[PDB]
This record gives C-alpha cells, structure tokens and sequence, in this order.
C-alpha cells in the first residue's frame, strides 16, 4: 500500500539492564471487510495482519493483527535494553508489502 | 456449534478453563469513538495475550506475543469497537495457564 509512513519512539539510549517504552506507528488505511459502499456492498480486506519489534535479532513482541485493529495501527510495550544495537520493526500488509523502520539504541 | 468467540478461547487455553487474576484490562467506560478505542493489557509472566471483541462480526482482535528481549508483558494498542459490548483478555502463562479478564465499553459511534 502506498504512503504506510512507520512512526516510532523509543529514546536513543538506555542503560545496561534498563527498561524503555517504545511506541510503534504506521498510517494504514486498515480496510476492515466490514465497510458497505455506496450501493450496500462490503468493501474487501486489505489489512496490516502482523507487526514485529526486534532488539538486536531477538523477538520483542510479534503481534497477530486482525481487522478489528484501528486505522493507522498503534502498538506500545516494553523492551529490556541489556547492549547496543538497533530495533527493528516489521509489518506485513495483506497486499504482500512489507514496511520496515530501524532505530538505533545506545548503552550509557 | 459453539460462539466464535468460545471457539477462539477454547483454541487458547487448549480445552483448560480460563482462572481470574493475574492481568489487567484497561478499557474507557464509554468510548466516543469507536474508531479508535485505546487499550491496554498487562499480564506479568505471559507468554501471549489475546484480545476479543465479543460484540464485533469478527470477534478476534489481536494477538500478542512477548519475546525474550520484552521487558514486561504490556501492550496497548487501539480498536475498533461496532457497539456497546464486552471486551476479553486471555492471558497465557509458561505453564500453559490461562487467565481471563473482561470488561464492558459503552460505544456511541460504531467502529465496524
């Protein structure tokens, strides 16, 4: 899909062990398959179906994401910060994309 | 033939009941919009946590699964709610437990 602009917030460092919120944003039209047009038919799917959050390589969260998700899908959660690196996030549009964002993270 | 929304919870738990405690669910009382409801859960230990919408024609939410590098077994995200209905967490523990809570969200604008 076009324009699926990833968003994220997670400060740039932590220290060795410590706890950071990230909070993880994509605009997405997320057609539920529910909406009628204008002549009473129901409008297909097209939604993001699975969001990834990775810390160096390893799983975070890995969401299973279903129609009833909002428009411009919003996750937030908690990653542990134990070494350097980079978060990588994912997501896998029904239409066969897959958007990507990745964001450095420092230690002390 | 049982509800969809038994059929998913019956897939979780493994045929198990569903205990209390052990999670929280947070939901507004009343949702202006059900566009866009926000939503939290909390589950210390969890290895998943599914979100239900009892009342939606297609009850399933989503699904999170908490990997190593989580911190915590927080979530938040936000849902679209078709009416005034109740919204289910299940929360699956490593012992392959599950913990259930629930809660009603008054919907003034459809989300479906």
């Amino acid at each position: 899909a076009d324009d699926a602009k990833p968003r994220v917030k997670v400060p740039s460092s932590a220290k060795a062990g410590e706890t950071v919120t990230v909070k993880a944003l994509i605009s997405h039209k997320m057609e539920s398959g529910q909406r009628k047009d204008a002549d009473g038919k129901l409008i297909p799917r097209s939604i993001i179906n699975r969001f990834t959050c990775e810390l160096n390589g390893v799983n975070v969260v890995d969401v299973a994401i279903d129609p009833a998700v909002s428009t411009n899908p919003y996750f937030e959660f908690d990653a542990k910060v134990d070494a350097a690196g980079e978060f990588k996030f994912t997501w896998y549009d029904d239409d066969g994309s897959v958007y990507e964002d990745v964001k450095p993270i420092a230690v002390a | 033939g049982s509800s969809t929304v038994d059929e998913l919870t019956a897939a979780f738990t493994g045929g198990a009941a569903t205990g209390e405690g052990g999670l929280t669910l947070t939901a507004p009382e009343i949702a202006e919009n059900g566009n866009t409801v926000p939503i939290e859960v909390k589950a210390p230990g969890a290895v998943a946590i599914m979100l239900l919408a009892a009342g939606n024609p297609e009850p399933a939410v989503a699904t999170f699964n908490f990997g190593p590098a989580a911190a915590d077994q927080r979530a938040a995200t936000r849902i679209r709610l078709a009416q005034t209905q109740d919204v289910i967490a299940l929360a699956k523990m490593a012992d392959g437990s599950v913990v259930k809570a629930q809660t009603t969200v008054k919907v003034t604008i459809g989300g479906c």
